[PDB]
């Protein structure tokens, strides 16, 4: 079963969520098992250009109207879901198809490369605003419990 | 604790070294474009580049120079008069038909390393680029050779930053690397593979190569009455980073960590 | 006589294309060095030593011209390449507006103000000295880019010599009217020839393009360190105060000794 | 009085058929223009100062290009007078009684021509006001003219 890969000493550097100095942050190379109804935490992210890196699958940026996601490293699975779709289900009964474009990197964090932010958790679907709106979820919540599965085409 | 403080310096040190690594991107790209814009290949240019490197030998720093003597480091020592790492050959890791520069469903983009048909090392890659130009009787030998020599020093210095980066990464992620280095199940060869894998962050690689492609396109803009760049100029700028600079830097980093296994 | 003028015009067109071809390499090489980092300890000395150890000699045509009386004015002290020590006379005022349109004058006036460095060697040395000292910049890379730039600017202005020979055949009567005028002193012939060679509308065309290139090629990308202040200004100044006027003087010097061909 | 400065052997290069220089004839150069009288007789020609057009290089006064709606002109080298009219206005009077104020932005270079730099076109004549399309439209002149008899004067302040 999926175990941590290690941990990193927090540094807040110049980040204004930021890593905090007195702690350690865990890293992961794996994610939970992928089932036909995979339980995950949906977070909120913008994939647009300006003022974060290019999307891992394509080297591109995506404006907030695009329904795109990043997956925790384990689910990202070396790129095997790149430019494939996943079906996301929210607890309120809404669902949306989203394009996998990026990795939510759980292997590294708390450095200038990641704006001194912590490493992604290992069960994350990091969704654009349009994913949240399609799910009828309140973007002020910051995170939501979801399920997802690989979609056919 | 004493440990925690040492890790924190280490991250601070790594951040600064990473900035230094990225700072080579634009100069390498500008130097390639300057030589490509300047003209065709001068008679005996390759020979003149070696003579220039021989006559104007810059020696590496003392720490690197010694490292180059040690066996691990000696694989990055070049035949005189070439600078360090420009003869190092990474093993072929891609297939002949690997798609290099566009998104592939179920794989991603910008796969790193050499295909069988790629030149063995950076010296041969740049030599091949030069040979693809026609011999020119009007190109200025001094300018052309000087830009060639500039590029060789730039690419060598860029990848050699892997060595101090590796030492900073080792202190920053001490437990991660020692868990590999102290594993008595692994051969020296398997430890190298696992270290390289721990050192590899392809999402960061895509970030770099996306920007390199963008820079090469933007900086190769033609203005009124300019002579065009030779075909594939932008392709070869990307290939330099994707097939050589990134994987060689990583390998230098892995070599360095392996040299400091006694610190576990 | 027709045919020779036609041939010369053709030849001039090709040489002008070769001259313009230096624009982008010079600018990219300045930007590469500026993006790279600060100044290394003893960088200037290392530049001189590199020029000595890798001494490129000019072509036999150039090396022999540099032995003639007019050409000798462009021979530099070893190990510097030709023309990089040549000093044009001050022609602008301290407050002359250099890079903006001036009502009743125009734009991009050529040449040196009293405060400009005397020659290209000093101009590039002043640029290098304006950088901060750095312990992280790679000495080999920095010196090699410095040397590239010195070789580029020398080769660029030396194209004035074959350009002048072609212009002489193309505009034979114009120059011969000056050269065979027995009322004019040597220096008045030089002045009149320089004026015949000067076309400010073409100068504005070049310098406008150099300004565009310097802006486009200095574009900043994701997480890049900015260029030092005034990088673009000094690129323009290199062309406007040195490369263009020195090229014109090289052309004038080449013409001046050609009265026997009239 | 104003005399030619010399002449140049025509070469057509790759120019199409604005007139090209023709092989087998010479083209006159001038450093001077006729006297500026305050109602100076001139020939108005038609030109585009726009960037894309490939008619020309950057404008001598400003290093810029101008789209065809701008009322701008170039002046023969002598009247251009080393830049003394740069970014000043001239009042142009056409034979039909219309007049227009135009900005001087460029030199119609009479010192050189029939080379690749000028797309193998001849040197400007020495009595030219080379006007943008908006100049002609403002004067009510039919651009199919190609040239018109005018008078011009400096707009002083």
């Amino acid at each position: 079963t999926c175990q941590p890969s290690g941990s990193i000493q927090g540094r807040s550097g110049n980040c204004n969520e930021c890593c905090k100095n007195g702690r350690r942050y865990t890293t992961y190379g794996c994610s939970p098992p992928v089932t036909g109804s995979t339980r995950a935490v949906l977070t909120l992210n913008s994939f647009a250009e300006g003022g974060g890196g290019a999307a891992a699958c394509t080297g591109k940026f995506y404006d907030d109207s695009k329904k795109v996601v990043a997956l925790s490293t384990g689910w990202y699975n070396g790129g095997s879901r790149c430019r494939k779709h996943i079906m996301i289900h929210a607890g309120n009964g809404n669902s949306v198809s989203a394009l996998v474009v990026d990795e939510c990197d759980s292997t590294v964090g708390c450095d200038k490369d990641h704006n001194f932010e912590p490493p992604c958790r290992n069960n994350i679907v990091d969704g654009s605003p349009a994913v949240w709106d399609a799910l009828g979820l309140n973007k002020d919540d910051g995170q939501a419990q979801i399920t997802w599965s690989d979609e056919l085409e | 604790g004493k440990s925690e403080a040492a890790e924190i310096e280490a991250g601070d040190r790594l951040d600064a070294l990473r900035d230094q690594l990225q700072r080579y991107e634009t100069p390498i790209i500008q130097t390639i474009l300057a030589r490509s814009a300047l003209g065709g290949r001068a008679p005996s240019e390759q020979d003149e580049v070696r003579a220039a490197l021989s006559r104007n030998a810059f020696e590496p720093s003392e720490v690197i120079s010694e490292w180059l003597q040690t066996e691990s480091g000696a694989r990055f020592r070049s035949t005189r008069p070439l600078p360090p790492a420009v003869e190092f050959i990474t093993p072929v890791v891609l297939s002949r038909d690997t798609v290099l520069d566009k998104p592939v469903v179920g794989k991603g983009i910008f796969p790193i390393g050499r295909r069988p048909q790629d030149p063995t090392n950076m010296d041969e890659f740049l030599d091949t680029s030069l040979l693809s130009l026609n011999q020119s009787s009007t190109v200025d030998l001094a300018s052309a050779v000087s830009l060639d020599v500039s590029l060789l020093h730039l690419v060598s210095a860029r990848v050699l930053l892997g060595y101090p980066i590796a030492l900073a990464k080792f202190d920053w992620l001490h437990d991660n690397f020692c868990h590999i280095l102290t594993n008595t199940t692994l051969s020296k060869s398997q430890k190298l593979a696992n270290i390289i894998q721990q050192l590899t962050d392809h999402k960061q690689e895509v970030n770099v190569l996306s920007r390199v492609e963008q820079k090469s396109k933007s900086l190769s803009h033609l203005f009124r009455n300019d002579i065009p760049y030779p075909p594939h100029t932008q392709d070869r700028i990307l290939r330099l980073f994707q097939a050589y600079l990134i994987p060689i830097t990583t390998q230098i980093e892995a070599a360095a960590i392996l040299d400091h296994a006694n610190k576990c």
